């Protein structure tokens, strides 16, 4: 799940002094561990978004979100592409007919949930419509 | 220069050859159809890699006018 | 009681059917070769991705008795461990099997020799001779907790979602239903139909008996129950599914392509129906 | 929910009036309960309705019935409510009209819940769906919400026969196809038994 | 090297540098930077001082020039390649059969760093791509073409926008090549039935 | 009681062993009775690889003039079809692997070997003959099974075929009616020669008590899965491709009708209806759905 900026300081103040170690751009391991796993999060939730409406919601400037993201695409830990000229990034969407598969099931599994449970709460109205098949 | 696809040259160079050439008894007969095949070549290698190209540049690049060039491509696009 | 019962959730699990019957088979064969009910034991293997978990296939494992204390025995499992990375290299181990009642202690000292080899080993547990309506086959997982100054170890229940697969669907659809001797005239649509038919029969069977529960909750004398009607206003206002301008779109799209593929097929057809006609007017009729 | 009606309902019992005024606050604003059948239907809280305690009990009615609109219209009449509680109900305002309308343009959300722009309306159905609310995704360039799945608020004793209607016509749908097929089914094989029986007249034209 | 046909060059300064080895080796400081010049412009080599007399004056502080540019070649590290024909120019750049072959040379990277920063893209500003390998809009327009026209980089640009649309959007497109096929065999198939008939 | 076959009486195999009833008669075995466990994990592990053939093992028992196949299993080979016998690359799984299975079980001894067939019906080609011969030749009591996986698909039901080839030098007897299937012409001749040198066996489905009593419990929640079942995009690449096939198989008739393995075109029609049929039969269960799931209004 998505970890905003204001849990980074939440869980910052509880760290012990050495665990924040700093390499080549002084930045931590944890604000830039933590924000890529903020856009991972974000793929699949989404199916896209622009630069300045996503580097709002992982606080930073935009900039650094387009850039950042090309690279967990380029690396190969989140399919997807750019298109800098709108500022949008397209995300794992899977969509069309192979979702209607999936919110078939999606529903039909709730009639099972529904059905389980009636036969569950209520096993004299299980054995009255019991027979709302038989005699039909 | 048309390997290299510096066409406003390649054409420049190629046009006041034509007149040294046609006096050539063997190269006289066919100063049309290589000529004019070579021009329609580079004008396909020009736009292809293009999706979308400047009209204005392309005419100074093949030596000619853009009204020109408007015709010029009109017909191979129907033929080429 | 030796198992969990907690907030729980964790991983989510998906069971091919082909596991099923690898366990029906490894049940029944080693129970005939007894004469009597066996506790059969064996390994899972499948797809693991992130969080979620797929059982793809199974196979066996061999166990031995030191006292009342079930003892799996390793070495066959190193040595199989060879054999089933050898035909299926994508696949992963991933937990165990055995048959009888509910989670238990006999069960819980196997679940250790399983944790020795890996992290998070997970469960299935089928009751053979089952008295459930419902199927007898529940997935569990290692959960530890303290239990009044003693961590100590329990199983908490997870649910399964079944198997897709187009291919392995038609394996269950031949076997659950037999064509031993049920069609006659080739049919074709008989053939195909068929599965639709009494399948929809299981969708009218829950959809209306959900309904008979709803208008006699409100009529009334049939407990009223907030809890489950509730499930219901979603359920049924949840439907409607799909009519986005783009979906719809897209559905027609395959129509005409398949259209396409019928105009085509027809005019072959056509095209030979009329060649056969050709042919028997072009030599009775024309003299060549 | 699940646990906090049964922690909250041994205390919704045991409990005078300004027991209930004081619990109907902490019920509420309690992120997990988003299920409002027990509480609002209990006869402890029933004398408090339109009683001194009033105000406390037309509020409980908005989160098991109504939408933020109806809270901003009913501002001073509930009594006033903190940030993490009007989150609460503009999950729940959207759960309604996703029930209804399961593709939901951008713009819609920002009326029903009275909000300032996408970027908050986003971080609110984050946490919809974070809670296990909601089930779906958005589409930023056309503006959309599509909802895969939406949970149930209401129970409606008031409207059970809207639940009702609405499952009857997938019964009737199911009988609609069920005797659709079993037509198709007889007739593909009665065409089958069209052509065998009178491509036997054809072969035996042949004896003469 | 001068011919073009690097892959002739190349094992000729080999040959040379261990004639060198043997005797005298006034060229063998000097007959490595062309060994080594030519396992890059070679376009594949990239594995010069891993071979067998160059690993005992890989260490030599003549060549050590070459040394940081074979490894930036092969990482595909342009900063790291100019700054080391700034500072280290005597060496280089006075060389005539290295000052030639410089431009090709470092053409051969800019393109290879260009097809990993577009790979993700679809849609791309030239303006960006300008910055991004330190270069004139004009001249990354020109070298976005060759590539195209050779066939390397899958693209087309949008010479109004200054920009590069690229090749991706694919889909199903032999369901309809496929039935293409079958509907023109059915369209000079019935024709010949007909042609029978009459 | 059902479970009169999952029984295995090992001494009356050894007695049919000896005695041997198929040194006397070429074509005693003419049946086959294939497991509920042996069908799923054969089109499992032809599927599972899907567009290349991969071949495994399968073990059972003989009665009467049944060969009966009880559990199967995967040989982790590679050239199937392009070589002759390719289960030797695997010599050392074979006995491996039913010298573990005995101790755990299965008691069962070697029975055949089975392979896919992707897009292109089931039969045995000129390379399968010639493995499946020498099979018959030593290991005795061997069936070669087939199954088509992309066909079963599409085609909606289990496509499969088990054969048993023929000596050399004794041919076989006139009673072969033999239905017919697509065989894209690439492959046409190497069935063709081939193709006659064998005879198929009669194949049936059985199923235990437990394993019929657990599909009747398993059926309450996959109904779900026939109504989102979809055999278009699962299966893509056979209709697409058989296409490819009727193609070429009218651009020859057409000619045969002009200047110039009889009449090309009764084939090609039907093999246009055919790989159609399936495409009408995907459409049916779509517009289905559609009735279904997305017509109730809110
Ligand atoms: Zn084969």
């Amino acid at each position: 799940r998505i970890i905003r900026g204001n849990q980074l300081q939440e869980f910052a103040a509880m760290l012990m002094p050495h665990q924040k170690a700093t390499t080549a751009d002084g930045s931590s391991i944890l604000d830039r561990a933590v924000i890529e796993h903020n856009l991972l999060s974000a793929s699949k939730l989404y199916n896209n978004i622009t630069f300045e409406e996503l580097g709002a919601l992982l606080e930073i400037p935009a900039a650094k979100a387009e850039k950042i993201a090309s690279q967990m695409i380029t690396e190969g830990r989140m399919n997807g592409f750019i298109d800098q000229i709108d500022g949008i990034v397209h995300f794992e969407t899977r969509e069309a007919l192979p979702t209607w598969d999936k919110q078939i099931q999606s529903l039909c599994f709730q009639v099972n949930n529904l059905l389980e449970k009636i036969s569950q709460t209520a096993p004299e109205w299980t054995a009255q419509a019991m027979e709302a098949q038989m005699a039909q | 220069k048309f390997y290299e696809s510096k066409y406003a040259s390649c054409l420049k160079m190629l046009d006041e050859m034509k007149d040294n050439l046609l006096l050539d008894m063997y190269l006289a007969p066919h100063v049309r159809t290589l000529y004019t095949q070579i021009r329609n070549r580079a004008l396909i290698q020009y736009f292809s890699p293009y999706v979308s190209a400047d009209m204005h540049r392309m005419a100074a690049a093949f030596n000619t006018t853009v009204a020109a060039l408007e015709d010029e491509l009109t017909q191979l696009i129907l033929e080429g | 009681s030796v198992m969990a019962c907690g907030v729980t959730g964790s991983v989510s699990v998906a069971l091919h059917p082909l596991v099923i019957l690898n366990i029906s088979d490894h049940w029944i064969r080693m129970r005939s070769q007894e004469g009597r009910p066996v506790q059969v034991i064996g390994a899972l293997i499948g797809k693991q991705e992130g969080r979620n978990i797929e059982v793809m296939n199974s196979f066996e494992l061999l166990s031995h008795t030191v006292e009342e204390k079930i003892i799996i025995d390793k070495e066959y499992y190193y040595t199989k461990e060879e054999q089933f990375k050898q035909v299926f290299k994508e696949l992963e181990f991933l937990g165990w099997y055995t048959t009888g009642g509910p989670p238990d202690p006999s069960d819980i000292h196997v679940h250790k020799q399983v944790c020795e080899i890996i992290e998070s080993p997970l469960f299935l547990k089928l009751n053979p001779m089952t008295k459930h309506t419902d199927l007898p086959v529940s997935v569990f997982e290692s959960v530890i907790d303290i239990i009044n100054g003693e961590a100590t170890m329990l199983f908490a229940e997870l649910t399964y979602t079944l198997a897709t697969e187009e291919a392995e669907r038609i394996g269950v659809d031949h076997v659950a239903r037999m064509t031993a001797t049920g069609s006659g005239e080739n049919s074709t649509v008989a053939e195909h139909l068929i599965a639709q038919h009494s399948a929809i029969k299981m969708l009218h069977s829950r959809v209306k008996l959900i309904l008979e529960y709803v208008k006699a909750s409100e009529a009334g004398e049939v407990p009223f129950n907030h809890e489950i009607l509730r499930e219901a206003y979603a359920l049924c206002h949840c439907l409607p599914v799909l009519s986005t301008d783009k979906f719809k779109t897209d559905f027609y799209d395959q129509c005409n392509d398949v259209g396409l593929m019928a105009y085509l097929g027809t005019i072959t057809k056509t095209c030979n129906t009329m060649n056969q006609f050709v042919n028997k007017f072009n030599v009775l009729y024309d003299r060549q | 929910t699940g646990q906090n009606q049964e922690q909250f309902l041994l205390l919704a019992k045991s409990a005078k009036g300004a027991a209930l005024a004081t619990l109907i606050h902490q019920v509420l604003e309690a992120p997990g309960v988003y299920v409002f059948g027990e509480l609002l239907d209990m006869p402890n809280v029933r004398e408090l309705a339109e009683s001194d305690f009033a105000s406390t009990f037309r509020l409980l009615t908005v989160f098991a019935y109504g939408t933020y609109a109806d809270y901003l219209a009913e501002a001073r009449n509930l009594p006033p409510l903190t940030e993490a509680q009007k989150n609460k109900l503009r999950h729940l305002s959207v759960v309604t009209l996703a029930a209804k309308v399961k593709c939901i343009p951008y713009a819609v959300l920002l009326e029903a819940l009275a909000l300032r722009n996408v970027r908050q309306l986003e971080d609110l159905v984050i946490e919809a769906v974070y809670a296990d609310v909601l089930r779906g995704s958005l589409d930023q360039r056309n503006q959309r919400l599509e909802v895969d799945y939406s949970i149930g608020r209401d129970i409606q004793r008031q409207d059970l026969s809207a639940i009702a209607r609405t499952l009857q016509e997938w019964c009737v749908g199911c009988e609609v196809v069920l005797s659709g097929i079993e037509e198709q089914v007889s007739r593909a094989n009665q065409h089958k038994e069209q052509q065998l029986g009178l491509k036997q007249q054809i072969e035996s034209e042949v004896a003469n | 090297l001068r011919e073009g046909e690097f892959e002739k060059a190349h094992t000729d300064f080999f040959e040379a540098f261990k004639n060198y080895d043997e005797s005298g080796s006034p060229r063998r400081t000097t007959c490595l930077k062309y060994l080594v010049l030519a396992n890059m412009l070679m376009k594949s080599g990239i594995n010069p001082f891993d071979s067998q007399e160059a690993k005992p004056y890989k260490n030599d502080p003549e060549i050590l020039a070459m040394t940081n540019l074979v490894s930036a070649y092969q990482n595909n590290d342009i900063t790291e390649f100019e700054k080391i024909l700034k500072t280290n120019h005597s060496n280089i750049m006075d060389d005539p059969f290295i000052r030639e072959h410089i431009e090709e040379l470092l053409r051969n990277i800019r393109t290879q760093v260009l097809i990993k920063l577009i790979k993700p893209y679809t849609r791309i500003h030239i303006p960006f791509i300008s910055k991004e390998l330190n270069i004139d809009v004009a001249d990354v327009e020109s070298l976005l073409v060759q590539c195209i026209l050779d066939n390397t980089i899958h693209g087309r640009i949008d010479q109004v926008n200054q920009l590069l649309e690229l090749d991706h959007q694919k889909r199903g497109g032999a369901r309809y090549t496929a039935l293409d096929k079958w509907t023109n065999q059915l369209n000079s198939l019935n024709q010949a039935v007909v042609s029978k008939l009459a | 009681s059902i479970d009169e076959i999952y029984k295995y009486d090992k001494k009356q195999q050894q007695e049919i062993l000896a005695a041997k009833p198929w040194t006397k008669d070429h074509h005693y075995f003419k049946y086959c009775k294939i497991s509920a466990l042996a069908l799923l994990k054969m089109v499992m592990h032809a599927r599972s690889g899907g567009n290349l053939e991969v071949m495994g093992l399968m073990l059972g028992k003989v009665d009467g003039e049944t060969m009966i196949i009880m559990d199967s299993f995967a040989l982790p080979v590679e050239g199937t079809e392009t070589r002759v016998n390719a289960q030797a690359a695997a010599y050392e799984y074979m006995a491996a692997y039913i010298e573990n299975a005995k101790q755990v079980g299965r008691l069962e001894n070697a029975i055949g070997w089975y392979h896919s067939h992707p897009g292109y019906g089931c039969w045995l080609s000129g390379i399968d003959v010639s493995t499946q011969m020498l099979n018959q030749q030593f290991q005795e009591p061997f069936v070669a099974v087939v199954i088509d996986p992309t066909r079963t698909i599409s085609a909606g039901k289990v496509n499969l075929g088990a054969f048993r080839t023929y000596p050399k030098g004794y041919k076989p007897p006139d009673e072969g009616p033999s239905e017919y299937q697509t065989i894209p012409l690439n492959k046409i001749e190497d069935f063709g020669v081939h193709c006659k040198q064998y005879y198929a066996l009669e194949v049936s489905y059985f199923k235990s008590s437990l394993d019929r009593k657990l599909l009747e419990l398993l059926w309450n929640k996959y109904w779900v899965n026939t109504l989102s079942s979809s055999s278009l995009l699962t299966n893509a690449d056979y209709t697409t491709g058989q296409v490819f096939d009727l193609s070429e198989k009218l651009e020859q008739s057409e000619a045969q009708l002009g200047r110039g393995s009889e009449d090309k075109l009764a084939k090609a029609t039907r093999d246009s209806c055919k790989t159609t049929i399936e495409a009408i039969h995907g459409l049916m269960s779509q517009v289905i759905k559609d009735k279904l799931f997305n017509q109730i209004n809110i």
